[PDB]
């Protein structure tokens, strides 16, 4: 199920998407193609709720974390119970 | 270094510093600079929003508790200017642009009227004939019956009461500049809690009746005596002039003769010419008896007066309240009051919170009591004035509820401490608000479907043709049974279980039909199925009010959906369209529902009153006797279906406001469209959502930039919470707008 | 539907939902699906949907009873 | 993943804790060190004591786990950056969750496979037309 | 005289919403890539300023109501 | 010759007539109902007696929608005219936007005041390109 | 090709700045995807709801501006 | 009541024709092969026609309303 979170690259490395993302569904991961020599990455997203904060996070111009809401599972809906 | 005084601080609890704030005009021509995030510049309009939403949060702008003290105090003190220059304004239309005087020569034949509308584009209609060649709007406030009360004769007078209100307004407004500026008290003043509140029960409340009931003995009283007497308001000597003349007061009360000895000697007795308890109203004018009213405030004044001792301030006797409130826990709460103490003497929100609930409860108080027990002369003739005060006392009262509701929310937010709330009662709350919450929603479903659920089955019956099966007084009868007897009892108290009260406290509970002139002042409020009924809507439209207000305050923190909620503010749209959609899970949000059931809820009150009054109270009385009321009774089987109320209320008593062009009610036809109008524009905030306006202001600052009129503070569209903010409070304006004109127009029309 | 969003629904819903789970008796009965409040596009197409068949149901009711009771 | 530790914290109970969930399909653990006996505000409502050394506490969902993290990481003096974050499923098995490779996500971390990336921009997706008939959307592709 | 153009500016605002939500539902500047979320989708989140009402199924059903409000008129 | 033969002049309509010995006094002036049954019986009426204007474009009804359009347009247009100047000088100012919220009383007051000659000025920046600009140095949305 | 104060026009069909104009603030060096800085005077969308303003720079690839 | 039905039936069917108008341009919308014809031409100046719209909307409300408030007042 869960939502799908893609990361383009227009990714500058900032981090700010991990940090606001309440669920842990982003990691910074190595890369080559800003200065800040990461990318984002989102290896968990069967966590991930769709909440939109690291979107809102995301300096670029339109962002280049996105998500894409999807099939909902208990996990993506937030649910307790 | 502004005007510096001596010092003032009477070896006392005062300390105060000398120039914190310097005065200067800069900062006016700087908007924004009370907020850091807007002293930069204007990028976009919503900063332009902003600065009118975050004025007062002087949370938001300062961390100092003091420095938000400070301007606390000194914008109560500019508060209070503003209401003293409207009290003086009020005054001074009284004075030069009302027909108090004639009104007061004939106050049957004739009607209140202040305000003189200017002759122009035709809108001289508005200036109605109200009475002795008088042409003006007729007002409903009913200040003329307050000032009879009082003892006014002259229209001097007014003036030089609303030239005292000038100068009372300007007082305040110096003492907060002189506060905030010049000697501005510190925190550890604002915390005397004891002494603030053995003040305000003493000085405040008691010495304000004891000076009120001073001048009701030595001025009301005596004027009002000739005036029910007749001796017209040209032949009553001026007030001073029975201080200057102690026979005068003792030819109208022979207690005057005996001098200050039966009260230094404790023989109140013979002070029975003015200091009574009889109970009922007026003979002649309808009102309450004002030597009632006169003992009333001095028993008021007695009360509070000792109920100013007993906190402890400087001299060792009195009460600690943080002592009294640790005192109290139990088996069930755990440490009961221990923190409550701290955080309502930290906390502004808190105060706040319980403040307008407080208020709220006693102005809807006020209401329900000034309307049964009418305490001023002819007020009860006009049924305009009544059903207006009436209203305007439960909106107040609403409003100032709703309010408690948000500030409660706001300090769960801000000025919530886990450290200082450990095992105590907001603690074990919180650690059961599931409970409370599930358990209220259960109370509002039970009392939504067995409310209104019984007048669609009267509905339905009745459509079927089958009125043996309604609920009704003849039919299944739904009879206020505890009410009943709790009437009986009132009815029963003078003579019996209240002595030495001459008559009842309100003859709406029962006994002789007290008319004034042509109309009823007063008579029995008889109670049955259709009573009932509203009674327990009523009753829903309160739980459901609070169901959603507690909710909100209970869940500010965090819920099972958003877990983090306390970190993202008291005011914010939602966290994402995840999680299913988390749309108004905020405590603002809450407010913002509230607002809306509390505006369904007083409209229900407010119709309830409007229609019961003119069914079974309000009408004409006959040199026989026989009572022809305003809409020949309909309450109890018209009032038990929605159609009975949509035709019989609604449709029947609207003849007035849509009738009313070419005549001098038309302004009030005109707000009631324009109440309808504002009502329907509020949908489209309140349906709709922010992106299709940004998206369409794109395409609309497009062809601005295809012209180059592009302006450089980009044009953005309202915010999530702005939207609703809007919605809310257009919705709220055109309904209570709707109704205004309903009410004054159906009022005014019926003589 | 329209006025009132989501997220209040869900909170509500969660504390019915817990109120269920504790009541003895009732416990002997467990819902099949997890109840949740309407979907923000749902809740939209719902409320749409009884704002439409109100209006047309008011003025039907009224045009019909109207033109019939007067004939004309 | 084996056995967990540590100390339940010292509270009185919530209506706002574990419902059937817990016990029928899943449920989450967060397990932290404390220098002292220290006041922490509950995901669920409520004030509780954590013990000094190790805590155990078992939650309904994995966000209010990570939402007392952030807690412990952020409000408190000496802070606490040593949670541990797991799931736990009604069969007995614990899987370690959080944080992945013993690193904070915030920060980089050698050893870590990049998911979810796309070597393009935003702008550079196909068309719907393109994939219509297919089941995928154009960041699918 | 009025009511028809009360009928003008009724089927030109209804046109007005519907052809606004067509010819933005591929992309706008709050959403460049909307034509990735389908006709009909709750948002896009309360970033980048809020995002309430955005996919052109919330242009269709705003339009609803002006549409009802025409026929009513 | 019979035009508009559902109409009739209003000093020939009984209906006007009867209503306007009774018409409502405007002002403090006890004469402005006189007046209106004065100014008004020169335009078309109808049955009920309230008179109907005519926007047709004929000259014989110049009054009732011609001049008033031209005044309108002409208002509008300094306005307009006016405003935008004021925000074309301000945005090369360094800081235009405190600028838009904190107005530079002089500079309007010198812009409102060059407002009368709106109309040349507009022709003047058509001819050039200060009016409307290239549609490819103008931002748009994804197409 | 691109300079410090450089005025050019933004072609990314996505960008906000799409048809607008902005000035190079930086060109970072080689090995990057998109190295050119580019200042806007205008703020775009970014922000949470009821934010004030928005950010004014981005990163480019050179062939994505055109020189003014 | 016929006249009634058949309106709002019309009213129905322009809103879902340009319901589906939007689907296209979601769903099926081709820009390669309708390059430059009057379908793309129609969305390369959308701002223009939403902008005119808005103008032409606003002309007819504000007018509308206030020659009816004005007869009304
Ligand atoms: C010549 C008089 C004068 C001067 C120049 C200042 C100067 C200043 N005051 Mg001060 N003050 C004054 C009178 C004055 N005050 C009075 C009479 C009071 C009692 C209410 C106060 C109480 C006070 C407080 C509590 C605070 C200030 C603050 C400030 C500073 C913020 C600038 C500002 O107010 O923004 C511009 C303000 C306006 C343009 C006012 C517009 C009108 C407002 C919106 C409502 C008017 C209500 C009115 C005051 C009530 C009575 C009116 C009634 C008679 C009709 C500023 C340097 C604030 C500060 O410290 O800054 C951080 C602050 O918190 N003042
Ligand atoms: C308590 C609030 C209050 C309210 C709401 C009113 C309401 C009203 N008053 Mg009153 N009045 C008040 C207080 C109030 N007054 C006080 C305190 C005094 C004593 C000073 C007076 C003395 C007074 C007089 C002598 C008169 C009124 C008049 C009026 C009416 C016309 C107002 C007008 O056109 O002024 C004129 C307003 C302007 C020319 C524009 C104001 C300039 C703006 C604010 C500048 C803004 C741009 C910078 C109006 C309904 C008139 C009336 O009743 O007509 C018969 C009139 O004769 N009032
Ligand atoms: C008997 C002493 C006394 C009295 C009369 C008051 C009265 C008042 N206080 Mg205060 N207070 C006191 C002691 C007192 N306080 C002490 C000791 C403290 C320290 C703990 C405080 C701290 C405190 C705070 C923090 C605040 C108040 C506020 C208020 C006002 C709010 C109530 C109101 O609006 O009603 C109606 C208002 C009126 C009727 C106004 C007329 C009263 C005038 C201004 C004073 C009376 C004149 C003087 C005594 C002489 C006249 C009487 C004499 C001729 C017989 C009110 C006028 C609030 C405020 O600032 O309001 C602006 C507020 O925030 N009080
Ligand atoms: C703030 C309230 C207030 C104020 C300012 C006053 C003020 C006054 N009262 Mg009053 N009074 C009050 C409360 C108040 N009283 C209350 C609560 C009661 C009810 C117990 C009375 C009942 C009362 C009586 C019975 C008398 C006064 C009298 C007087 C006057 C004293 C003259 C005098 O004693 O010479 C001596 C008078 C004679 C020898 C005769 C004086 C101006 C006296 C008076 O004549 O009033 C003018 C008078 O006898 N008062
Ligand atoms: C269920 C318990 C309960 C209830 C029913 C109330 C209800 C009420 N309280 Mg009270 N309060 C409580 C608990 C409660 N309080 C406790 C435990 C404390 C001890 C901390 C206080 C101390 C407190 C004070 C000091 C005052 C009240 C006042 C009031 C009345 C305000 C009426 C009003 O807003 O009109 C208009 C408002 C006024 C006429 C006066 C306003 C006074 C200021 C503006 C509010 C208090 C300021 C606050 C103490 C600042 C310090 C807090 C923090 C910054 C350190 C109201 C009926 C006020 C009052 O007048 O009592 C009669 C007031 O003076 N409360
Ligand atoms: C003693 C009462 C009291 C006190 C002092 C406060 C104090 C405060 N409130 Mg509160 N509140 C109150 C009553 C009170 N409120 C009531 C009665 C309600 C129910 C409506 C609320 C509900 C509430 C909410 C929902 C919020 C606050 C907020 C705030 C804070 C920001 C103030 C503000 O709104 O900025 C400036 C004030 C304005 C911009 C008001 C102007 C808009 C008004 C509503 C238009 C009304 C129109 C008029 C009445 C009628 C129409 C006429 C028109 C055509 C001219 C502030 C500390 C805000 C906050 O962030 O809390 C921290 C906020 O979110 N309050
Ligand atoms: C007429 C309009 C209307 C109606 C009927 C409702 C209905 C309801 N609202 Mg609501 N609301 C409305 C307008 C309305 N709202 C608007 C405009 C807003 C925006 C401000 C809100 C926002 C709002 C909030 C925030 C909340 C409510 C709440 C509630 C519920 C209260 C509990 C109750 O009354 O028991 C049940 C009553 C009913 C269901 C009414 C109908 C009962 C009929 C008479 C019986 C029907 C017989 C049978 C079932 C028919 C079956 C047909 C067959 C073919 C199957 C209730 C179901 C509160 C709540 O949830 O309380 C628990 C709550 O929190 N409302
Ligand atoms: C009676 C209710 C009402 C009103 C007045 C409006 C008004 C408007 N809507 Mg709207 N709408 C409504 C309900 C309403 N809506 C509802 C329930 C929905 C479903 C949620 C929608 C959804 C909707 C959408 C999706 C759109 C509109 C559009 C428009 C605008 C069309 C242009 C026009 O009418 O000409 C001119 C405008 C008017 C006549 C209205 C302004 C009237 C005021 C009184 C003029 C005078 C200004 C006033 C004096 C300001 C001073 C305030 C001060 C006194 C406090 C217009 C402003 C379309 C649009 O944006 O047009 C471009 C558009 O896209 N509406
Ligand atoms: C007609 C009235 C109908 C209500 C009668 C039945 C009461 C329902 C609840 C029973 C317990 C509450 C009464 C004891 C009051 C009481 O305090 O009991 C005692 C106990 C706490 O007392 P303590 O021993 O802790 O006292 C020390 C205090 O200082 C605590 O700070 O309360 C509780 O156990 C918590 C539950 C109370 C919350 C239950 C309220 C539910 C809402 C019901 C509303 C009914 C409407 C009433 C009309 C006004
Ligand atoms: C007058 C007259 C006449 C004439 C007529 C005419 C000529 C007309 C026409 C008319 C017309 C001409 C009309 C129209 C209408 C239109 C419409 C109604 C539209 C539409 C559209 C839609 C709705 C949709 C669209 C779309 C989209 C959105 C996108 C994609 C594609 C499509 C298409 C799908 C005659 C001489 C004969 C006779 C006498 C009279
Ligand atoms: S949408 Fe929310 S849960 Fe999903 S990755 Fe972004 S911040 Fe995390
Ligand atoms: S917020 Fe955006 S730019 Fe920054 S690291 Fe995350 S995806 Fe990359
Ligand atoms: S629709 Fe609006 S309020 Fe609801 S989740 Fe989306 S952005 Fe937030
Ligand atoms: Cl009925």
């Amino acid at each position: 199920m869960s939502h799908s979170v893609k990361i383009y690259d227009t990714c500058i490395g900032c981090t700010q998407c991990v940090r606001a993302c309440p669920l842990d569904v982003l990691e910074m991961v190595p890369w080559d193609g800003c200065k800040a020599a990461q990318i984002a990455s989102s290896p968990r997203t069967e966590d991930c709720v769709g909440c939109k904060r690291c979107e809102t996070a995301c300096p670029t111009d339109f962002l280049s974390i996105r998500v894409y809401l999807g099939a909902e599972t208990t996990r993506s809906m937030g649910l307790a119970y | 270094m502004t005007i510096s005084p001596p010092e003032r601080e009477a070896k006392a609890k005062v300390s105060v510093d000398n120039n914190p704030v310097p005065t200067s005009f800069e900062k006016w021509g700087k908007p924004g600079h009370f907020d850091r995030t807007l002293a930069r510049g204007p990028k976009t309009t919503t900063w332009i929003w902003n600065l009118h939403a975050n004025a007062h949060d002087f949370d938001s702008q300062t961390s100092d508790l003091e420095d938000v003290s400070r301007k606390i105090f000194s914008a109560h003190f500019g508060h209070l200017a503003v209401v003293f220059v409207w009290l003086s304004g009020m005054y001074f239309h009284g004075a030069k642009f009302s027909n108090y005087e004639g009104w007061l020569a004939d106050p049957t034949h004739i009607k209140p009227s202040a305000q003189v509308v200017w002759p122009i584009v035709g809108q001289g209609i508005l200036n109605g004939d109200v009475g002795g060649g008088f042409h003006g709007i007729q007002i409903t406030s009913g200040l003329f019956y307050l000032w009879r009360a009082s003892g006014f004769t002259d229209s001097y007078q007014l003036y030089c009461t609303a030239i005292g209100g000038l100068v009372m307004a300007a007082l305040m407004l110096f003492a907060g500049w002189f506060h905030y500026h010049v000697k501005a008290p510190k925190l550890e003043w604002f915390q005397n809690v004891e002494s603030m509140m053995n003040h305000h029960l003493a000085g405040l409340l008691g010495l304000g009746s004891l000076g009120w009931a001073g001048h009701q003995i030595h001025v009301s009283m005596p004027i009002n005596k000739l005036l029910d007497a007749g001796v017209a308001p040209k032949d009553i000597p001026l007030p001073h002039e029975f201080i200057l003349e102690p026979s005068k007061m003792a030819e109208l009360y022979p207690s005057f003769a005996q001098g200050l000895t039966p009260f230094f000697t404790l023989n109140w007795g013979v002070y029975s010419d003015f200091l009574t308890f009889k109970g009922g109203l007026n003979p002649v004018t309808g009102g309450l008896w004002l030597s009632d009213t006169a003992h009333h405030h001095l028993a008021i004044a007695v009360l509070f007066i000792i109920a100013g001792h007993m906190y402890r301030t400087n001299w060792g006797i009195g009460h600690s309240m943080k002592e009294i409130l640790e005192a109290h826990k139990g088996p069930f709460t755990g440490e009961g009051h221990k923190g409550l103490y701290e955080i309502l003497t930290t906390s502004w929100h808190a105060q706040l919170a319980i403040n307008l609930a407080l208020l709220g409860s006693l102005t809807i108080i006020v209401a329900q009591h000034m309307y049964a027990m009418p305490p001023y002369p002819y007020q009860a003739i006009d049924y305009a004035t009544q059903l207006s005060l009436f209203t305007h006392h439960m909106w107040i009262g609403g409003f100032l509820i709703v309010g408690a509701g948000a500030h409660g929310a706001i300090f769960m937010v801000r000025d919530y401490d886990p450290a200082k709330n450990v095992n105590n009662l907001l603690d074990r709350m919180l650690r059961h608000r599931d409970a409370i919450i599930s358990h209220l929603n259960w109370v509002c479903i039970f009392l939504g479907f067995h409310s209104f659920g019984l007048y669609i089955h009267n509905d339905t019956m009745r459509a079927l043709g089958r009125p043996q099966d309604m609920f009704s007084d003849t039919a299944i009868q739904l009879q206020p049974i505890f009410a009943q007897w709790v009437q009986h009892l009132h009815t029963l108290a003078p003579g019996a279980t209240a002595p030495n009260a001459l008559a009842t406290a309100s003859y709406a509970f029962g006994g002789e039909t007290i008319a004034v002139a042509g109309k009823v002042a007063m008579m029995p409020i008889t109670l049955g199925t259709a009573d009932f009924m509203v009674h327990h809507i009523h009753a829903f439209t309160i739980h459901v009010t609070a169901l959603i207000l507690l909710k909100g305050v209970l869940y500010a923190r965090s819920s099972r959906l958003v877990p983090d909620k306390a970190n993202l503010g008291f005011r914010f749209p939602c966290d994402g369209p995840g999680r299913g959609g988390t749309c108004q899970v905020s405590g603002w949000d809450h407010v913002f529902l509230g607002l809306f059931w509390m505006y369904n809820s007083l409209s229900i009150v407010i119709f309830h009153f409007s229609w019961k009054m003119q069914s079974d109270v309000w009408g004409t009385v006959s040199p026989d006797g026989s009572v022809t009321h305003v809409t020949l009774g309909n309450f109890a089987q018209s009032a038990i279906t929605i159609n009975g109320w949509l035709r019989d209320f609604l449709w029947a008593q609207a003849a007035n406001v849509i009738n009313s062009y070419g005549s001098a009610l038309s302004a009030y036809g005109i707000m009631f469209l324009a109440g309808h109008f504002v009502f329907a524009f509020s949908l489209m905030f309140l349906f709709s959502g922010r992106g299709y306006w940004q998206e369409l202001i794109e395409s609309i600052v497009w062809a601005h930039n295809k012209l180059n009129v592009a302006p450089a503070i980009q044009p953005r569209a309202l915010s999530i919470i702005q939207g609703r903010a809007v919605g809310v409070a257009h919705y709220l304006l055109g309904g209570i707008v709707t109704t205004w004109a309903f009410f004054l127009a159906r009022s005014l029309s019926i003589g | 539907f329209l006025i009132s969003w989501r997220g209040y629904w869900q909170e509500l819903i969660e504390t019915i939902v817990w109120a269920h789970e504790r009541t003895p008796l009732a416990n002997l009965v467990r819902w099949k699906d997890k109840p949740v409040a309407l979907s923000i596009v749902q809740a939209r197409l719902v409320g749409l949907a009884h704002f439409t068949v109100g209006y047309v149901l008011t003025y039907a009711a009224f045009l019909i009873a109207s033109t019939a009771g007067k004939f004309g | 993943m084996t056995e967990l530790s540590g100390q339940p914290p010292k509270f009185g109970g919530s209506t706002g804790g574990l419902l059937s969930k817990a016990n029928r399909e899943e449920k989450y653990a967060i397990t932290w060190t404390s220098a002292s006996e220290q006041v922490f505000e509950m995901p669920t409502g409520g004030a509780a004591i954590m013990n000094e050394g190790e805590n155990l506490l078992y939650l309904a969902r994995k966000e209010q786990c990570l939402a007392l993290g952030t807690q412990l990481r952020t409000k408190f003096k000496p802070k606490i950056q040593d949670y541990k974050i797991y799931r736990v499923y009604p069969s007995g098995e614990v899987q370690y969750l959080h944080p992945a490779d013993g690193v904070f996500p915030e920060k980089v971390n050698e050893g870590r496979e990049a998911q979810g990336t796309k070597t393009r921009r935003i702008g550079q997706n196909p068309e719907p037309v393109t994939i219509k008939f297919s089941g995928k959307a154009p960041y699918e592709v | 005289f009025l009511v028809h153009h009360a009928i003008a500016l009724g089927l030109h605002t209804t046109a007005l919403i519907l052809i606004k939500g067509a010819l933005d539902a591929r992309g706008s500047k709050l959403m460049p890539d909307k034509k990735d979320f389908g006709y009909s989708f709750p948002c896009d989140g309360p970033g980048r300023g809020g995002t309430c009402d955005i996919s052109a199924w919330d242009a269709f059903y705003l339009a609803m109501f002006w549409m009802l409000n025409t026929l009513g008129w | 010759a019979d035009d508009f033969a559902n109409l009739t002049p209003c000093s020939e309509n009984p209906a006007y007539l009867a209503k306007s010995k009774n018409f409502l006094n405007t002002t403090n002036d006890p004469n402005s109902g006189k007046i209106r049954a004065e100014r008004y019986a020169s335009a078309l009426c109808g049955p009920e007696g309230y008179p109907h204007l005519i926007v047709d474009g004929r000259f014989t009804h110049a009054g009732d929608f011609l001049i008033p359009s031209i005044l309108f347009l002409y208002i509008a247009g300094w306005i307009g005219w006016v405003g935008r100047s004021y925000l074309i000088e301000i945005r090369e100012s360094k800081n235009p936007e405190m600028q838009e919220v904190v107005i530079n009383v002089p500079l309007a007051i010198k812009k409102m005041l060059g407002g009368f000659l709106w109309p040349l000025a507009a022709v003047g920046e058509y001819t050039s390109g200060k009016l409307v600009m290239k549609d490819s140095e103008i931002p748009t949305s994804p197409r | 090709a691109l300079n410090r104060g450089d005025k050019v026009r933004i072609k990314r069909t996505e960008s906000y700045w799409y048809g607008d104009v902005g000035t190079v603030a930086s060109v970072e060096k080689s090995g990057i995807l998109y190295p050119v800085i580019v200042r806007f005077d205008r703020v775009n969308y970014n922000g949470f709801s009821g934010s004030a303003s928005g950010v004014n720079t981005n990163n480019f690839a050179e062939n994505e501006l055109e020189l003014v | 009541a016929l006249y009634t039905h058949h309106q709002y039936i019309a009213g129905f069917l322009m809103v879902g024709a340009f319901a589906h108008g939007a689907i296209f341009f979601v769903r099926d919308y081709d820009p390669v092969a309708n390059k430059d014809n009057v379908l793309a031409r129609m969305l390369e100046h959308k701002e223009a026609l939403i902008s005119h719209l808005s103008w032409v909307s606003l002309f007819l409300g504000f007018h509308t309303l206030g020659l009816y408030v004005h007869n009304d007042v």
